[PDB]
């Protein structure tokens, strides 16, 4: 797994590979790891499939009820807090590395990391999952303050393609989502649409 | 926590005439990976008291949540009594000991600094409930690399000015950055005086690499 | 143990504490940890005491055979190679951690040598359970090209840091100063620790101890 | 530790050394290993010192409650049974205790061995502790139901003594008690160094 | 611990122009005393003794193998071995077994055969030497022995005071150790004589 | 394997006189090969007549002393009088045993006056075994202190010596001597010696410097 | 499980040993002999691990006999004990250690009777009396209680019998018969077995 | 540790961080991990300091003797083969991840990886050591066929700086070497000379 | 270590048990009784782990006696054996298992004599004869060789004695005396101890 999300002025971009593994067998080649928690709040899931599905379903329930009670769209920070409380309290029994990203009217586009152990931190951009090791350098050299939506989508797709080339545990297609006040726009990059960088064969 | 995940390294503290200064870098490491490079490991508890934490950052956030709610609860009463630095340190000792005694520690080592009634307070609490006070403290590799320098200065001159304590802390942060492979050259300094608690940062030490050309 | 060394303008200063321990008990208050290699080369030892003694003695001996043959003063590199090749061969089972310093035809040289056989050539080094205390002093205060007395002050400060902050280290500070012109083996350099005085006298007079049997054997 | 006891015509003899150890360190040479449960009942201590003291002190509490409730002295059988039932629940948790309960009740002289493994048994003679093997040898070669009082004291004292000689973990003083029909008495406390001088191949 | 299987204690002590060496007398196997006259101190010269504590089998082997080496040395050289040279010989013997050691930690006490200067040392089980100007201790009650020696030893003691001091240091130390004691033997070494005493001691 | 214990050093000593008790300790608090602080006494005042010395795992020393303090006030409230030295000792035995299966890693020595005004010393193992003693060392250097006390206070192994009563002045000299000797050899014992003298007039305090290495 | 005992008087050494060879829950032999004649005035009593015991004792025996044939006279008890010890100690850290416990009894023309005790580690002790096996735990104190250095050989056999009766009473193992021998100026004598 | 080497037309560039660790203590903050094996052949060392020093010394000896015997400069491929033989043969007793790079008159600039286990492969560029994990993406996106020497030096310095920022086990100074027919040019990037990329603050 | 044996004839059951209580290398009691009277015509013989054995047997005993007091008549041997089995089996997977091995002997007015065997797992078997302990390994074949279902009580005591003599000869443990009892239409009778 490789997951990623990036803030822009007015929203967020989220991305993931699509591979589920047991050992080195690919049990699902087209997994959807970006899961909607509310209208404009998604989580990106890494670690245990069972654990992250259970936790996402529970938070969806908690956040949905909270939202009806308040009669308002939920804050992204509230979604992140609910993930954090559950990931922290059950940290000994879960294997879950999460990114929460979305939009709300109060604070705009926001990205939160909830890594294993259940800490929470807001970031400009976040990466996670085992494949993320291989793109720290890339994201650190390539990130620029003030990127547009279209630039965040390219940045994300490029980072994920690189991780997927190197990490046996990541692959398949790239799923992307952009979230803003106007809604959610999802797309898939597959085959020839995935950014491509040569293998450096010998001169 | 049985197994720490994202962790912070050393926290330093030193008493000076009129206050206490503490220092901690802004890094959360994930094993050797310098993963979260802009996190604060220092808390303003109330006007007289501050806290810095080494160890598991999620456990630090939990303490911050609990202790933040306790000061709020107390402020609601508006009754002229506030938790002194010493009372906060006592509470922390009990909480860590209690969690140790359930075989489910909070995986942290903490430095509490304060100023109340004309007295500087500096106290240590670890994950087993070991607690004490001293004129200077250093957790983690700081205990080996910084504390010898702090104590040597304090023997020649037990009473330091604010500016002397601040320069001494900066020298220690430099040594730690040279010698601790989980450190990072971006830190905060927090100070408590009569006027309250101030947190400054992000700060960096200058470094010298002349020895790189002396392979001797 | 705290051992350390520095390269100064005209030479090497080596330093060591004088405590040896068995578990958490002091076995020797005045152990000598700065060992002769050759007239121009000395070596501080940390780790397993028998291994530091025997390893330095062996290399010193092989180096004397070398110099007797060449008719020349030995080189610090040669001691370094001999030590590291032997330690490597023993795979870390010889628990000798060494600070090697001397002055040869190519000038001053200082090396740290580890039990598994790695070596680092550096202008200042520390080893032993006190080594991080001593290293803090060096990182804070070392300057290149110090004068003899500055370098001596710095090394003894560093050893003192280990003495006072490491339970494994104690008692006296020994120094060895090596230049082209001079070898000063300063044992002790400083005695910062002293046993307190005895307040009561326990001078037991003859007959206090009851005796079952006695035999006097006269000698020549 | 070495403790012993035996029944005979004139009641029950009870004796013990006085050493305590922590590994090989001698922690004390002056431990009292015979506990006074009431004026006609004694308990002996071998194994873990805290464990013996705590559980025999609790036994003493319970015996006294029993006396107040029933208006009569608890029997040796019942007292040994109370102790056995208390420790049974803790089997396998690492209590270390070996005790003799020694009294004189309506069935006459009484003696029971009780331990943390769950054993409870009546008998004529017992020895307990690391030195017990040595005490048994000497006690066995001298024991008779028809021993005279002074001969019984001599035997008990000598058996403990010989145990302190061979067993690194036993020593100090030999403390001797005699349970008679109207109560126990403390007979003697003799430092093993003074007994060495006196004895006796 | 291998070193406590038999128990035992030795110490040596320096006085003016004399030295003293003392040992407990128990041979036992864990809790069980087997004998109360077991030898742990061995002559290596008219004025030079070695005391060994540790595993009884290695006490005997080291004494015997050391004596083999010393006898050959003295026949080949013109002369009686110097104390410092005996120490070295013993260090070399122990370090030959660096990777499967003898479980014994000796003390040496003697007078130089020509100058009569006092000498004491001890060595660890792999032959690391330590010379001192006051006392050395080895065995299962080393902490007890250190406490007595540090409190009682004084410089420049005459033979009678040296005897009282080493005797009180030994008796009181072993009385806090379950597996050492059953008697104490003391040798006082002077230029013109050796005095050997057994002490009135606890036998528990 | 999280371990809930660490060893923090500390040497304690108590001596009973005819009309006094002494309780003494070094002030070093250690962990591994490091010193936490040089000014951490191991003695705690319980009443005007009773002092307790505690060493071992500092987390437990702190907890246990706060438990004892709470229990002494509870006792005073329910019974209308301060706890005697003997009752404090009996109570401590039960508090230690209550943790028989997760012990307080603490060596305790109580020193105070008994109900006749005489010195009383009680010593404890971690699970609450105890007895009254004339004098007793505990903690890191106890095996170094105890034999010299056996000899000098107990007169053991000495012939033709008058067994005179222990004066305060001699008891004091012995205390300082044995800690000075211990500081030479035990890596954990050092910095300073804190001495509390309990008499009918109250509790007074002496401190003496020890080696800092 | 195996019991050895020795008692040295002024001019003799008395020794005894159980006669059981056991395996798992059964006695497989009730007339087993644990004594090895080394020379006219030397017995070696050997117990311990199966194979090791006989292999070790017979090797020592053959070499003691060889010494006699080479030189015209016998090793003394003390020399034989030290020879035995050198061999055991030399094997201790080898590829072939021998897990045996021993008593060596003998009579020397000039030194008189001797009894030596050796454990599997090869610690050697001269003693006035001694014993090996679990049974030693129950009998050594009986020896400490009643032994005197001038004990006559009759009384030594009585003292021996007290020890053996104590095993019948108190020891959990069934050891019903014992070999008994004595050594003096006139060599090695078989006494009657002591049986129950 | 992070190590790297890159081929260009006429030579190679090599680079390393300068950190030696035991656990998380820095035992040397200015280590030289680029060791000369012959006049125009270097190795970059990662893994055990003891092992890689021993192996580099032994290969220097073998290659030196070989070179005198043949009376010719040695092949880069020969140096790599000697490393490989020793690293493969003793793979169960060594912890060594090596890059061999240099120049010879027959094949020009060459880079060989000898990773743990003792395989050998020629590459356009190579990275190794524990810090290399964090720059796979970077190097894959930034590498271009036909880079000049000066571009290889920048590419190397950038990659190493990024690794050093993220890997606790790497750091200190960047040591670089360029090797070509004309010789060896060494340099150190320290402090402000190390390439810099912001921490992404809010 | 503990031996139990039972032999059922036409109108009686004969039972015996060793009288040793041991601890480590010593017998601590030589007149120990391993039999518990449950009712006028029922004996329970119990061996196994210390504490467990007495705690279990006395609990069963008290409940069998309680049944008699509540109902005016006694449990049959078969009903008592099944009760005993229910309890042991119910504890087997609990926090408080009892590590005990048992024989239950009885006589029923209508069903005649019965002997039941139970192991610590609580498997229950009715048998014409049975034994527990390591001693069983040496005696069961003697019972298979000589037992017949019409065996008279005289010959049962002789057959019992052959078994006990075999333990003296061949068993490694010292078990010198045994309790012997018989149950028939007239209740429980003590026979002479069989001793060596
Ligand atoms: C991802 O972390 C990925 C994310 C997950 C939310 C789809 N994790 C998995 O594929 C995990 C990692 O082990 N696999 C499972 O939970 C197993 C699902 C089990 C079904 C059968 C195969 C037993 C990456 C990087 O780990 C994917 O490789
Ligand atoms: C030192 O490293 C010290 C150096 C040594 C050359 C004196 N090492 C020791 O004291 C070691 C540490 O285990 N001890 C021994 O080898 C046992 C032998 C000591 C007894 C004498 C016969 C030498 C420090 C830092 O470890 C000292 O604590
Ligand atoms: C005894 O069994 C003895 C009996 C006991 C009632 C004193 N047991 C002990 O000494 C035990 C043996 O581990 N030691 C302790 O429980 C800890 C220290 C005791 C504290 C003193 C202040 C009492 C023998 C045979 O074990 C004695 O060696
Ligand atoms: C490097 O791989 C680095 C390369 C080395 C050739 C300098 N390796 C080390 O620093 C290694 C541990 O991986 N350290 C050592 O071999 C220990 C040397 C001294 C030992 C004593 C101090 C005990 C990196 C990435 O591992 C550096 O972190
Ligand atoms: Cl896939
Ligand atoms: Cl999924
Ligand atoms: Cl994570
Ligand atoms: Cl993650
Ligand atoms: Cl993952
Ligand atoms: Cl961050
Ligand atoms: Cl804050
Ligand atoms: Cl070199
Ligand atoms: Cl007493
Ligand atoms: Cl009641
Ligand atoms: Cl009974
Ligand atoms: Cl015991
Ligand atoms: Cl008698
Ligand atoms: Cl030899
Ligand atoms: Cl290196
Ligand atoms: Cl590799
Ligand atoms: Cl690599
Ligand atoms: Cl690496
Ligand atoms: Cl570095
Ligand atoms: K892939
Ligand atoms: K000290
Ligand atoms: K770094
Ligand atoms: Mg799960
Ligand atoms: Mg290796
Ligand atoms: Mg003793
Ligand atoms: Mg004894
Ligand atoms: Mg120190
Ligand atoms: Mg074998
Ligand atoms: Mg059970």
């Amino acid at each position: 797994t490789t997951i990623m999300a990036v803030q822009f002025d007015g929203g967020v971009v989220l991305g993931a590979d699509s591979r589920t593994t047991t050992g080195s067998y690919i049990a699902n080649r087209v997994t959807d790891k970006l899961t909607p928690i509310h209208d404009r709040i998604f989580c990106c899931r890494s670690g245990s499939a069972a654990d992250t599905q259970a936790v996402a379903d529970a938070v969806t329930y908690q956040l949905g009820f909270h939202s009806i009670e308040l009669n308002e769209p939920p804050l992204v920070h509230t979604a992140a807090s609910l993930f954090k409380e559950m990931c922290y309290r059950y940290r000994e029994d879960l294997m879950a590395g999460i990114i929460i990203a979305g939009w709300d009217p109060q604070e705009g586009g926001q990205v939160y990391s909830v890594p294993m152990g259940g800490m929470m931190v807001r970031q400009s951009f976040a990466i996670g999952g085992s494949g993320s090791s291989y793109i720290y350098g890339y994201v650190d050299a390539t990130y620029r303050e003030g990127m547009t939506k279209e630039e965040c989508l390219q940045f994300t797709a490029n980072a994920l393609a690189l991780a997927m080339e190197r990490d046996g545990s990541s692959g398949g297609v790239i799923r992307l989502a952009a979230i803003a006040e106007s809604g959610v726009e999802r797309q898939v990059l597959l085959g020839d649409q995935i950014p491509k960088f040569a293998v450096a064969t010998l001169p | 926590t049985q197994n720490p995940m994202v962790t912070g390294t050393s926290v330093l503290g030193v008493k000076f005439e009129g206050g206490v200064v503490i220092a901690a870098d802004m890094l959360g490491s994930y094993g050797s990976l310098a993963r979260f490079r802009n996190i604060s490991r220092i808390m303003r508890v109330n006007n007289s008291t501050m806290l810095g934490a080494s160890g598991d950052y999620a456990d630090f956030q939990y303490l911050k949540q609990v202790l933040g709610q306790m000061v709020i609860d107390e402020e609601l009463l508006g009754d002229g009594h506030s938790y002194s630095p010493r009372a906060i340190h006592s509470w922390l000792t009990r909480a860590m000991y209690s969690r140790r005694s359930k075989m489910n520690p909070l995986w942290n080592t903490m430095v509490i600094g304060g100023y109340a009634d004309g007295e500087s307070f500096l106290g240590y609490v670890d994950m087993l409930g070991v607690a004490y006070e001293a004129p200077s403290l250093a957790t983690g590799y700081g205990a080996y690399l910084a504390q010898p320098l702090l104590r040597e200065v304090l023997e020649k001159q037990p009473v330091l000015s604010q500016t002397e304590a601040r320069d001494l802390v900066e020298r220690c942060m430099r040594v730690l950055y040279y010698r601790d492979a989980r450190s990072y050259n971006r830190f905060q300094i927090a100070t408590v005086t009569e006027k309250g608690v101030e947190i400054e940062g992000p700060l960096s030490t200058e470094t010298n690499w002349d020895i790189a050309h002396m392979i001797s | 143990t705290t051992i350390a060394g520095v390269v100064y303008k005209d030479g090497i200063v080596l330093g060591a504490d004088t405590r040896a321990t068995e578990g958490m008990v002091v076995a020797d208050k005045n152990c000598s940890k700065i060992h002769f290699i050759s007239p121009n080369i000395y070596c501080c030892g940390a780790g397993t005491a028998a291994d530091t003694d025997m390893t330095t003695q062996l290399i010193s001996s092989n180096l004397e055979l070398h110099s007797l043959s060449t008719g020349r003063l030995p080189r610090v590199v040669t001691a370094n190679r001999m030590l590291k090749q032997m330690l490597f061969r023993y795979q870390g089972y010889i628990g000798a951690a060494l600070v090697l310093g001397g002055v040869d035809v190519t000038g001053p040289h200082l090396y740290s040598i580890y039990p598994h056989g790695s070596t680092d050539k550096l202008p200042y080094v520390t080893m032993g359970s006190g080594s991080l205390a001593a290293m803090a002093v060096f990182e804070d205060k070392f300057r290149p090209d110090m004068e003899e007395e500055e370098a001596k002050n710095l090394v003894s400060e560093a050893i003192a840091a280990g003495i006072f902050n490491d339970l494994g280290s104690g008692s006296n500070i020994d120094l060895c100063v090596i230049s082209k012109n001079k070898l000063d083996f300063l044992r002790p350099y400083t005695v910062p620790n002293k046993k307190g005085t005895r307040l009561g006298r326990y001078r037991c007079e003859k007959g206090t101890t009851a005796v079952l049997t006695e035999k006097i054997t006269p000698l020549e | 530790t070495t403790t012993l006891a035996f029944k005979f015509r004139h009641g029950v003899i009870v004796a013990a050394d006085s050493r305590a150890t922590a590994g090989a360190y001698i922690a004390s040479q002056t431990v009292k290993k015979v506990i006074e449960i009431n004026p006609y009942l004694l308990g002996t201590m071998a194994g873990g010192a805290a464990d013996c003291s705590f559980w025999e002190r609790l036994l003493a509490r319970q015996c006294r409650i029993y006396e107040l409730r029933n208006k009569e002295r608890i029997s040796v059988a019942a007292a040994s049974k109370l102790l056995a039932n208390m420790v049974y629940q803790y089997k396998g948790m690492g209590l270390s205790m070996g005790t003799m309960i020694c009294g004189w009740d309506k069935r006459g002289p009484g003696l029971y061995y009780v331990d943390s493994e769950g054993n409870r048994i009546s008998g004529a003679t017992f020895s307990v502790g690391s030195g017990s093997v040595y005490a048994y040898g000497v006690m066995d070669r001298g024991y008779s139901y028809d021993l005279e009082v002074e001969q019984a004291y001599d035997l008990a004292r000598r058996a403990i003594y010989q145990a302190t000689y061979r067993d690194a973990y036993s020593g100090g003083a030999v403390n001797l008690y005699h349970v008679r029909e109207d109560g126990w008495i403390r007979v003697s406390s003799d430092n093993v160094a003074d007994l060495h001088e006196k004895y006796s191949g | 611990s291998i070193m406590s299987y038999n128990g035992g204690a030795v110490m040596a002590m320096k006085g003016k122009n004399c030295v003293a060496i003392a040992a407990d007398r128990r041979f036992g196997i864990q809790a069980q005393m087997v004998t109360t006259d077991f030898q742990k101190i061995f002559p290596m010269g008219d004025r030079l003794y070695i005391g060994l504590a540790g595993l009884a089998t290695d006490v005997q082997t080291v004494a015997q193998r050391l004596k083999f080496r010393l006898n050959l040395y003295e026949l080949k050289e013109g002369r009686q071995i110097k104390p410092y040279t005996l120490m070295s010989m013993v260090a070399n013997l122990l370090y030959e077994k660096r990777f499967g050691p003898y479980y014994t930690e000796p003390v040496i006490a003697g007078l130089d055969p020509k100058t009569f200067k006092p000498f004491i040392c001890s060595l660890d089980l792999i032959g690391c030497p330590m010379v001192t100007d006051d006392f050395v201790v080895s065995g299962t009650c080393a902490e007890q022995m250190y406490g007595m020696c540090e409190s009682l030893w004084e410089p420049n003691m005459d033979p009678d005071h040296l005897f009282e001091t080493i005797s009180q240091a030994m008796l009181n130390a072993v009385d806090r150790d379950a597996v050492s004691g059953m008697g104490v033997i003391v040798h006082i070494i002077e230029k013109d004589k050796i005095t050997t005493r057994t002490l009135k001691a606890r036998m528990d | 394997r999280f371990s809930p214990y660490v060893f923090n050093g500390g040497t304690i000593l108590a001596i009973a006189g005819e009309d006094f008790a002494i309780v003494a300790s070094d002030t070093r608090l250690s962990e591994g090969f490091s010193i936490h602080t040089r000014d951490s006494p191991k003695c705690y005042k319980l009443t005007d007549k009773t002092v307790i010395g505690c060493s071992g795992f500092h987390g437990d020393c702190l907890t246990l002393t706060k438990i004892i303090e709470a229990r002494l006030k509870m006792y005073k409230h329910s019974n209308n009088k301060a706890m005697t030295t003997g009752a404090i000792a009996a109570m401590l035995s039960t508090i230690l045993y209550s943790r028989r299966f997760f012990p307080y890693y603490v060596y305790n020595i109580i020193g105070g006056l008994d109900e006749e005004g005489k010195g009383a010393v009680y010593s404890f193992d971690p699970v609450g075994s105890y007895q009254r003693d004339s004098f007793k060392a505990g903690g890191s250097a106890s095996a170094m202190l105890q034999p010299l006390l056996d000899n000098q206070v107990g007169f053991k192994n000495m012939q033709n010596v008058e067994h005179v009563p222990l004066s305060l002045d001699r008891a004091m000299r012995l205390v300082k001597d044995v800690f000075i000797s211990a500081a030479e050899r035990d890596v954990y014992t050092g910095d300073a010696l804190r001495i509390c003298i309990v008499t009918k007039e109250g509790i007074r305090e002496e401190t003496v410097s020890l080696r800092k290495d | 499980m195996e019991y050895l005992i020795g008692i040295q008087g002024p001019d003799y050494v008395l020794v005894a040993s159980d006669r059981v060879a056991a395996s798992n829950i059964v006695q497989m032999k009730d007339d087993h002999d644990k004594m090895f004649k080394m020379s006219e005035k030397i017995l070696l009593l050997c117990v311990g691990e199966a194979g090791d015991t006989v292999q070790f004792a017979e090797y020592i025996q053959k070499n003691v006999q060889l010494y006699k044939m080479r030189n015209g006279y016998e090793l003394s008890p003390t020399a034989a004990a030290n020879f035995t010890r050198r061999n055991l100690a030399d094997c201790l850290r080898s590829r072939t250690p021998y897990h045996v416990n021993l008593l060596l009894a003998g009579y020397d023309e000039h030194e008189g009777p001797a009894l030596y005790y050796m454990d599997y580690l090869a610690a050697l002790a001269k003693a006035p009396f001694a014993a090996h096996g679990y049974g030693a735990f129950l009998t050594l104190s009986i020896l400490d209680r009643y032994y005197t250095p001038t004990i006559s050989r009759e009384r030594a056999v009585e003292l021996l019998r007290k020890c053996l009766e104590e095993l019948q009473k108190r020891f959990i193992l069934n050891l019903p018969t014992f070999s008994v021998r004595i050594i003096d100026k006139n060599g090695i004598h078989d006494l009657d077995n002591i049986s129950f």
